[PDB]
């Protein structure tokens, strides 16, 4: 009874079903890593190439809302760019009428605010919710620096490091081990790669994944793969180095 | 399969929701007869009134439609009361825009062309009513004109309509084979509500008291329901005729 | 089985599904609790994060400088119906410079639940809400149910473990009912009340709100260090 | 107002437009291009309400450019011109219509000819030898009218309307700034370098 | 409420078909053969009369051969009526063509208009496709002659000689067999009614039951005749199908 | 015909300091040359620190005052709590007048 | 009026209608683009080789956008015919309020964007079409190739298939396209594209259709002997082995 | 064949619609209200259930007012009666507008009736989960009518419904059988009292409040008054004395 | 909120068109009704069956006037005959007579029916017309002319046809007893044959419908004064008429 029933029909238990299947899409998409610390905000990708051929330059999983705000996508990619753009206009119309930056939580509360604009009857609205969650990262002077989790359910929770995609729930577990209030930004681009190497299918290099930062001062700034590279090197050479022992207990 | 819910033809060519609209409209378990007099119209309606705490002055198969045109439903009062107002609408459109009163066959058929449209779209449902109109037209004489759920209307010289339809109809039949003429030869309508009483008395087998009817007579230049004292001064003429 | 597709459906027993759908959506949901004096009205909510890593949901919504309202459940359909109540409180204070009544202000909250309830297309609310305000009147609780059934009342609590806060408010009732003039003791009551429905967790400064309303005291917000002097 | 000018030698299409757009009472620009090429070998001169004229020209280019694209064909001289005619017939009892006067000079390859229409604002189309927009008909005709020969040639075209310039640099209480002289034949269409 | 009773007519199969294409495909195979043929100096349309009657006045008789325009016609295959609204839609768009560049229609752009909409029948609204297929024969100054055919998934081809309706395998056989690029219009008609008489489901091949329609050159002008009864009766009498 | 505008006289005047801002009006209001007020005042209070007038004609200036403070009051609700800078509500001042640009608001503002 | 929501979400987390658009795209014929340092080729197979056709009026699978930019397809050919519609118009009124011709990723964003309104919206079913976009942003002499998927996906691609037997010829081009190499001359490149075609069409050259598009609007279509010339080309090291 | 009971507005092989039906069970699944024709006006009565102590007594009003003079009680799914008494409302403020007079009552059960009766009409809306028992004064006296959710009203010497409703009715048949002259206002609102705690037995599971509201043209001045104080006490008085 | 925008009639896999098929059962399910073409005017006939005596067979019309030359007979659904015939009046001035001045052609009316039909067969929330038409008519360029339109929107010009339930039978009586060079009477006494060949009741002038194209009657116009305005073609014949050639047989 798929097509047989409401696209907004409640559960038994008091959910959604679109809202699950949603969810259920997501958990089937590619991994998006955010760390939020006193000294940025760090957002980590995996691209996920089909093929060799496919030219990984082209894997546009972190955009930019505004110099202040960044975000990454999780699951349909093809479904947040509607969610992407009436982002961007949002935050450059409140710019307009308030001649000042929209705060991160305004701007994903009116991201969010499109999500339970599906169902049937009507002006219209859309066949079904999003298939994508987003890591919204920014900074303002109110709140800081500020991470969000914004999901097809309408809800968003504000996340100190938050994983989404198919390598989360691993991810999350080492996120919530390895998180603290005196992390660095550096500390954070390393944590990023590293729970992005042991979550990823396929072996962590500069071009099967995107890193990311927003700072106060640059602004949102996408680390070319060079960079990126140069901080998985250090990351390699990091992890080799570290010397724990058990062997007598 | 869903042939059966809504108005869509079945593989036998049937809509099946007419068919149960039909049986729906003798949900009353109420009788009503039309007859023509000479220069009148009469229905006769069974009331029932069971439950004693209803008011039985608000207890009507009968409407008024405009001065000249009276309707009798058989089927359910809410079904009933708005194809009532729908056709007192539609006569007061039809005298305003064309200057004269909507004629009895005129309103007839645009009662059965909207039911048709029910037949035919599948939106809106059928209404579970048999739609009796009577009158007197200025160029027609006395006019009795029925329409049904399926959209099908057309005048009678004398109609019934309820359960005991066919009974009725036959007992009217058989006087008008008797008769060899199509109206009462009485001149005034009281003698013929004492036939149509009567005739009903005959055919149903029943006797009636004078809360036990609903008289609505249409003369040339009005259409009134008689009340109760009227019904029972009729019934008293009728136990003193052999 | 059936009967359960849309809010269309009347079922055989005349039990509306969805809404029952609804209702056990805000059963699955946070726990809040109100309570109000003759001079205060008081919202206790307790907090819930998706892990320790998130934020704790906000659920108490501020609707006008004399009213507002706590959720238990759909947060989204809490914005909506908080956004309606605030576009209510704003007509009349501007078109009759009037502050709306916490009644009628329930009864457009029913109204607008109910449209949505009788219709093909559009699923019922799913979320529970808390009213406290300070009319003309004096203080006022409300509680409302996505099936549009919107009562008055001294003390209540939805969500979780709504049975217990709701029992000590019936034993506290009398007690609660006369702490006028003391808007901090109708906070401690709160406090106890919703803490008679916690099981194995503790009140928190991050998973408390309190939300306190009343004469010359208009609707704030405390989150935060702002509740660590109630716990 | 502006000056429209074109004429029709054997084998071309001749196309003149002052140089001049002026606002007030200080000449904007002495160097204005008023052509749009409609399709390679199809342009339109433009003249009229300022702003009009411009957006009636694109929004006229672009309808040729994506038929051509969409068909892979270039249409006939004809054809746009009747296409332009029907937009201004459209405009002319809208509620702003448009105030453009246009001449296009196109050559039919499938006939080989060059063809001239002039349309003003309100949907009056004719194919003419030659053609003027605005007060300077009033004086290029009248030279046309006596110097004008079916077969000339494109080198004599161009003398014939240094002529018209002449004479309406000479009788006119405006300064157009000179003329843009565009040539469309069979190989496409080009700018005079000086005029 | 209403969702129970809705086709969904614009949905994929599991496979990547639609549905309702393929069906209304299937509704056309039952339906009458058409047959279009180009040769080097004209285009031949021949179609056949599925349902036949001693009584049914063919004189003033028209089911499957329509004119377009004075230089298009089509050959229809399937529901007379939906045809009959394609027709109209048809005529309507190649005299807003004409009206607009003062040119006459291409055949390519009213092909593939009317393809378009068969198109969006095809993928919103949620309503039955046109159970139609036509096989367009037309004349402009730009390709010359012209064989089009459009089905109800919205998709068209061209063609030198094309068959449309009932038994279009044996039908395109025998064409693919029987076709040369330099035959003339009277080859192509010969080759159309043998086609027809060949793959015809009734005893015989009358005059009664055949539409017949040329598009030929005869003075640099296009002449679009549709044949009569006795023209059609002559021309099978002289091919040798029938005697006289 | 009717005159959807009117004067009702008045004079407003701001000026700014090192650490305090002043904004003054007089208390009349009249019509043609009769009194209607001798104690109508203009300069409002919106809060945040943002005191307005919109001096000129008395019903657009009342309208656009209400209608800062709805926004006011709308800009607190969607934006947590945030204060409302000067250069902020001269913009949304801005875009208020500007929406009735057709139609505009017969006054001179101030804030 | 009619908004009933085709394209919805399955309890596992798919859009059915989405999926079986692409197995739509699976039935259609094959197409390929290939990026060489200096151009694009994009080859195209036709059902098998029927004698009765007119090749001259029939649309091929190559069509052009603008002066610059072709779009093949793979799929239902009514539902390309749209997407190609849109996409002119849109070239055109980017020309139009830009100056300045459509980029390459700029078309493709927009098609793309146009599929996954179409997989969003009610009384609507997704194109049963997969795209691929070839052609040189203005000013710039860099190969630009660009896939779409009917679910909205978009992605740049050094070399690329979709249709019948995609796989194949995807595997063949991972084994025979080395990005550090890529086809220098547009022989090199149209050679590739040739072979792989053939490596899937079984049958003659009248099935594969090739266009070669270079910088500055300079696009040409590969007559029918050329193809000829290089599949016997191609063969004849076949028989060296 | 079956699933006649699955949409609105569909007719059962019997005519019944079973929606309509359903929503009746609702309705008897409510609590119970009543009504009671005066001589010279109508009290209406409804028990209101203390599901808890906490509920604030006095408060949580069951009976709507419409215009100045009508009142309204429904028993069953309160927020549909609600919608119903503020359709009602409109329908009243349309009425008085344009025809000076305030709505007659008979007018204003045809105009619920009707709104009701297209809310049976359709499959895309679910009929009214509430019965209401309504009426007033107006120029023709007094008036008491009785709406169902199938769109039935009848005007009624007494109606009932609820969950207590048949004692309430064999009550009401009682007191028209020892009244044939008629009811006294301040007589009919302590009668309706011992009726509503006689119907309270029937769901006796929980304590309840009465609330009562009158319309009488001499105790009242034709308006609807809710009765408060101490005709309240009195009409509460006499029902306990009556029940013990 | 007509909700049903979706088409009732869809192809099945058989190429079977359900609702047409169906609603040519209905036809076939109705009384016989059959029309003729002579060389000065064309008939149409049918069986007045009524339901009860008491019922007046004359105030329901199932031979209708279109035009004053076209007229039309139905088997099947009577409400969908008499909303059709009204339809088809209003479009004969609508679609014709408003624009050219001019009564339409029976070809263009009959096709005008038929595109009223066609999209009663494939618009949202409607099921065909339950009726089969013969509509016999005449103009000026075409002489006279018998179409049968039937559910599915197709229509087909008769020498001489019918329609109903003993309509397979009668129309063999017309195949063996039409030539091209009959005149209206003959025609008239055919159909009153084969009708008293498909009528089990009583068969008489009050049982009857029969009307006829033929000549024009100047009695019937209502004015006099306009030379190139003549009579009606369409005329009903009486009850007396029909006896009179029943009497005659």
């Amino acid at each position: 009874s798929e097509y047989d029933r409401g696209v907004s029909t409640f559960s038994p238990e008091g959910r959604l079903f679109q809202v699950e299947y949603s969810l259920e899409a997501i958990k089937l998409g590619s991994t998006a890593i955010g760390i939020a610390t006193k000294e940025g905000v760090v957002l980590g990708v995996e691209k996920r190439a089909t093929s060799p051929l496919l030219e990984s330059d082209s894997i546009e999983k972190i955009v930019e809302i505004d110099r202040h705000i960044g975000c990454a996508m999780s699951g349909l990619t093809a479904d947040a760019r509607s969610m992407i753009e009436h982002a961007r206009t949002a935050a450059v119309t409140h710019n307009l009428y308030y001649d000042e930056d929209i705060n991160v939580e305004s701007l994903t509360q009116s991201v969010c605010d499109l999500a339970l604009r599906f169902g049937e009857g009507a002006e219209r609205l859309m066949s079904r919710p999003f298939g994508v969650a987003l890591l919204i990262a920014g900074h303002d002077a109110d709140d800081g620096y500020q991470l969000f989790h914004a999901e097809p359910s309408g809800t968003f929770y504000r996340y100190n490091a938050k994983a989404i995609g198919s390598g989360s729930e691993g991810a999350q577990a080492e996120l919530l081990n390895e998180w603290h209030s005196s992390l660095t930004l550096k500390e954070a681009e390393l944590l990023v790669l590293k729970i992005l190497k042991q979550v990823m299918e396929e072996k962590l290099d500069e071009n099967n994944a995107q890193l990311s930062c927003i700072t106060k001062q640059d602004g949102f700034k996408i680390y070319d793969n060079e960079k990126t590279a140069e901080l998985i090197k250090e990351l390699k050479e990091k992890e080799a180095a570290e010397s724990p022992e058990e062997a007598d207990v | 399969g869903y042939d059966r819910h809504i108005t869509i033809f079945s593989p036998e060519g049937r809509l099946y929701q007419v068919e149960y609209a039909f049986k729906a409209t003798n949900q009353t378990n109420i009788n009503s007869l039309a007859v023509r007099g000479k220069d009148c119209t009469v229905v006769i309606s069974q009331k029932k009134v069971p439950d004693k705490l209803l008011d039985p002055t608000t207890v009507s198969y009968i409407f008024c439609i405009s001065r000249t045109i009276g309707m009798v439903v058989n089927g359910p009062i809410p079904d009933a009361r708005n194809a009532a107002l729908r056709a007192k609408a539609e006569a007061a459109e039809f005298r305003y825009k064309y200057g004269y009163d909507m004629p009895c066959d005129v309103l007839a058929k645009r009662m059965a062309n909207l039911s048709q449209i029910y037949t035919q779209r599948a939106y809106m449902r059928p209404l579970g009513v048999i739609l009796t109109f009577v009158s007197v037209d200025e160029e027609l004489g006395p006019s009795i004109y029925k329409t049904d759920p399926a959209g099908y209307y057309v005048g009678y010289k004398a109609t019934a309509t309820g359960p005991k339809q066919q009974e009725i109809t036959t007992n009217l039949e058989n006087h008008f084979k008797k008769s060899k003429i199509d109206h009462i030869n009485e001149e005034s309508w009281e003698k013929v509500v004492e036939f149509a009483i009567t005739h009903m008395i005959d055919a149903l087998g029943t006797e009636f008291s004078k809360n036990d009817l609903e008289v609505g007579v249409a003369t040339k230049d009005k259409f009134f329901t008689l009340s109760a004292e009227n019904i029972e001064e009729r019934l008293v003429a009728i136990a003193e005729q052999d | 089985n059936n009967y359960d597709g849309d809010t269309v459906t009347f079922s055989p027993t005349g039990r509306l599904f969805q809404v029952e759908y609804a209702l056990e959506a805000i059963k699955q949901g946070s726990v809040t609790v109100g309570l109000r004096s003759n001079t205060h009205a008081v919202l206790v909510a307790l907090k819930r994060n998706a892990d320790e890593l998130s934020s704790y949901q906000k659920k108490i919504i501020k609707c006008d400088e004399h009213m507002g309202l706590s959720l238990a459940g759909l947060a989204p359909d809490a914005r909506v119906l908080s956004n309606y109540l605030r576009q209510q409180c704003n007509y009349s204070s501007l078109v009759f410079n009037r502050k709306l009544a916490v009644e009628r202000a329930g009864h457009l909250l029913c109204d607008k639940a109910q449209k949505n309830t009788q219709s093909y297309g559009g699923r019922p609310y799913g979320v529970g809400l808390l009213i406290i305000g300070y009319d003309k009147s004096g203080a006022h609780l409300l509680e409302f149910q996505p099936s549009g059934n919107v009562t008055e009342l001294y003390g209540t609590a939805i969500g979780a473990r709504s049975q217990g806060a709701k029992t000590y408010l019936e034993r506290t009732l009398d007690t609660f009912i006369k702490i006028d003039g003391n808007p901090d003791e109708l906070i401690k009551a709160g406090v106890e009340a919703i803490s008679q429905s916690l099981r194995d967790e503790s009140l928190t400064v991050d998973n408390l709100s309190i939300a306190i309303v009343g004469k010359d005291t208009p609707f704030t917000i405390y989150d935060g260090e702002a509740v660590a002097k109630y716990i | 107002m502006d000056i429209i000018l074109g004429i029709r030698v054997q084998d071309s299409v001749i196309l003149a437009s002052s140089k001049a757009v002026t606002r007030g009472i200080s000449v904007l620009k002495d160097s204005d291009d008023k052509t749009r090429q409609l399709s390679p070998h199809t342009l339109m001169s433009f003249a009229g309400e300022a702003g009009d004229t411009v957006q009636f020209a694109e929004y006229i280019q672009a309808n040729i450019q994506l038929y051509s694209i969409r068909e892979d064909y270039e249409l006939s001289p004809q054809a746009v011109s009747s296409f332009v005619r029907q937009e201004l017939a459209k405009s002319i009892r809208s509620r702003r219509p448009y105030q453009v006067n246009v001449l296009i000079g196109g050559y039919d390859k499938k006939k080989n000819k060059p063809e001239l229409y002039q349309i003003d604002y309100l949907g009056t189309k004719v194919e003419l030898p030659y053609g003027a927009h605005g007060y300077s008909g009033f004086y290029t005709f009248s030279l046309l009218d006596h110097h004008y020969r079916p077969d000339m040639t494109t080198e004599e075209g161009l003398d014939l309307l240094k002529l018209c310039v002449q004479e309406l640099e000479k009788r006119m209480p405006m300064d157009f700034k000179g003329v843009i002289v565009k040539i469309v034949d069979k190989d496409g269409i080009r700018q005079v370098d000086d005029f | 409420g209403s969702r129970r009773y809705d086709s969904r007519t614009t949905i994929f199969s599991p496979e990547g078909r639609l549905y309702q294409v393929e069906y209304a495909l299937e509704s056309i195979s039952h339906a009458g053969t058409a047959i279009g043929i180009m040769a080097s100096d004209g285009i031949v349309l021949a179609a056949e009369r599925k349902v036949t009657s001693t009584l049914l006045e063919q004189d003033t008789s028209t089911e499957k051969l329509y004119k377009l325009n004075d230089k298009i016609a089509v050959a229809v295959a399937g529901l007379t009526a939906d045809a009959e609204i394609l027709i109209n839609t048809a005529r309507i768009h190649a005299q807003n063509y004409l009206k607009t560049y003062n040119e006459d229609i291409p055949v390519e752009i009213l092909v593939r208009r009317l393809s378009d909409i068969k198109q969006g029948y095809t993928q919103h609204g949620g309503l039955r496709p046109f159970g139609v297929s036509f096989i367009y024969a037309g004349y402009d100054d730009r390709y010359g002659y012209q064989l089009y055919t459009s089905n109800p998934s919205g998709n068209y081809t061209g063609w030198k000689a094309i068959s449309v309706g009932a038994n279009t395998s044996a039908a395109q056989t025998l064409l693919q067999m029987d076709y040369k690029d330099d035959m003339k219009v009277d080859d192509a008609i010969e080759l159309a009614l043998k086609t027809l008489s060949k793959t015809t489901d009734s005893s015989a091949l009358t005059y009664d039951r055949l539409e017949f329609a040329t598009i030929r050159k005869g003075d640099g002008e296009v002449y679009q005749k549709i044949f009569k009864p006795q023209e059609i009766k002559d021309i099978l009498v002289k091919t040798g199908i029938t005697k006289k | 015909q009717f005159n959807p505008y009117g004067d009702n006289g008045g004079t407003i005047l701001g000026i700014a300091g090192e650490d305090f801002a002043v904004l003054a009006g007089d208390t009349r209001n009249i019509t043609d040359y009769s009194i209607n007020s001798r104690y109508e005042p203009k300069v409002f209070d919106c809060g945040d620190n943002i005191v307005m007038s919109a001096n000129g004609f008395a019903a657009d200036g009342d309208a656009l005052v209400k209608r800062f403070k709805n926004s006011v009051k709308w800009y607190h609700f969607d934006h947590n709590d945030k204060k409302l800078s000067i250069n902020s509500a001269a913009r949304n001042i801005q875009h208020l007048l500007y929406g009735k640009r057709f139609f505009p608001y017969y006054v001179h503002t101030i804030i | 009026g009619y908004d009933r929501a085709l394209s919805i979400f399955s309890p596992d987390g798919h859009i059915f209608q989405v999926e079986y658009a692409l197995e739509a795209v699976k039935r259609g014929t094959c197409a390929v683009g290939v990026k060489g340092k200096n151009c694009v080729v994009l080859g195209c197979e036709r059902r098998s080789t029927l004698k009765l056709q007119d090749t001259r009026i029939t649309p091929s699978k190559v069509s052009k956008i603008d002066s610059h930019v072709v779009l093949s397809f793979s799929g239902l050919n009514a539902d390309s015919r749209i997407l190609i519609e849109k996409a002119r118009v849109e070239a055109q009124s980017h020309r139009l309020t830009l100056e300045d011709p459509v980029t390459v990723e700029y078309l493709t964003r927009y098609v793309a964007g146009v599929q996954q309104r179409y997989t969003q919206s009610g009384g609507v079913r997704p194109f049963g079409v997969s795209t691929l976009i070839a052609g040189f942003d203005p000013r710039d002499d860099e190969p630009k190739l660009y896939q779409t998927e009917p679910s909205g996906i978009y992605s740049s691609w050094s070399a690329q298939t979709i249709g019948r037997n995609s796989k194949t010829v995807r595997e063949f081009l991972e084994k025979n396209y080395d990005r550090k190499e890529p086809p220098a001359t547009v022989e090199e490149c149209v050679k590739l594209t040739v072979r792989s075609l053939l490596e899937v069409v079984q049958t003659g050259a009248k099935n594969i259709e090739i266009t070669v598009v270079k910088p500055d609007s300079d696009i040409v279509a590969l007559s029918s002997e050329e193809i000829n010339q290089y599949v016997t080309q191609i063969e004849q090291e076949k028989q060296e082995q | 064949g079956t699933g006649y009971d699955l949409s609105n507005s569909v007719f059962s092989p019997d005519g019944r619609n079973f929606q309509v039906e359903y929503a009746v069970k609702a309705v008897e699944n409510g609590t119970t209200s009543i009504g009671i024709k005066c001589n010279d006006g109508v009290v209406f009565a409804v028990e209101k259930l203390i599901t808890s102590k906490l509920l604030v007594p006095q408060k949580n009003v069951k009976i709507q007012v419409v215009d100045r003079h009508i009142g309204c009680v429904y028993s069953g799914l309160i927020p549909d009666g609600r919608h119903l008494v503020n359709r009602g409302r409109e329908e009243a403020a349309s009425f008085k507008k344009l025809y000076k007079t305030p709505i007659p009552i008979p007018a204003f059960a045809d105009r619920l009736g009707q709104y009701v009766q297209a809310h049976t009409l359709y499959n895309s809306v679910r009929p009214f989960g509430v019965s209401t028992i309504f009426g007033g004064v107006d120029k023709n006296g007094a008036h008491l009518y009785m709406l169902e959710p199938s769109g039935s009203y009848w005007g009624y010497k007494g109606a009932a419904t609820g969950k207590g409703r048949q004692s309430a009715k064999a009550e009401l048949e009682k007191l028209v059988d020892h009244h044939p002259e008629g009811l006294s206002a301040r007589e009919a609102v302590k009668q309706a009292a011992k009726i509503i705690y006689l119907a309270h037995e029937d769901n006796k599971e929980k304590d309840f409040e009465l609330e009562i509201s009158w319309c009488s043209l001499s105790e009242t001045n034709g308006l609807h008054k809710f009765v408060k104080g101490d005709l309240l006490q009195e009409a509460i008085d006499f029902a306990q004395k009556e029940i013990n | 909120t007509d909700r049903y925008s979706f088409s009732l009639t869809t192809f099945s896999p058989s190429g079977k068109l359900g609702q047409i098929d169906y609603a040519l059962t209905a036809v076939k399910q109705g009384v016989t009704s059959l029309g003729i073409k002579a060389t000065n005017g064309v008939v149409i006939a049918t069986e007045k069956k009524s339901s009860s005596p008491l019922a007046m067979s004359e105030t329901l019309s199932k031979v209708s006037l279109l035009t004053p030359d076209i007229g039309a007979v139905y088997s099947g659904m009577g409400p969908d005959y008499r909303v059709l015939v009204d339809k088809s009046r209003k479009v004969a001035h609508t679609s014709y007579k408003r624009i050219y001045g001019e009564y339409p052609p029976t070809k263009l009316l009959v096709s005008e029916v038929a595109k009223i039909m066609q999209e009663a067969t494939q618009s949202g929330g409607v099921r065909p017309f339950g009726v089969s038409l013969l509509i016999a008519g005449h103009d000026e360029f075409n002489g006279f002319s018998l179409y049968q339109v039937d559910p599915s929107g197709s229509y087909f010009p008769w020498k001489a046809t019918a329609i109903g339930k003993g309509s397979v039978a009668a129309k063999t009586f017309l195949e063996k007893r039409w030539n091209d060079e009959l005149e209206l009477e003959d025609a008239i006494h055919i159909a009153l044959l084969t009708l008293k060949e498909s009528v089990e009741g009583e068969f008489n002038g009050d049982t009857i419908e029969l009307a006829i194209i033929g000549d024009e009657n100047p009695d019937l116009l209502g004015y006099t004064g306009i030379p190139t305005d003549k009579g009606p073609r369409f005329r009903k014949l009486t009850s007396q008429e029909i006896n009179d050639r029943l009497e005659a047989l």
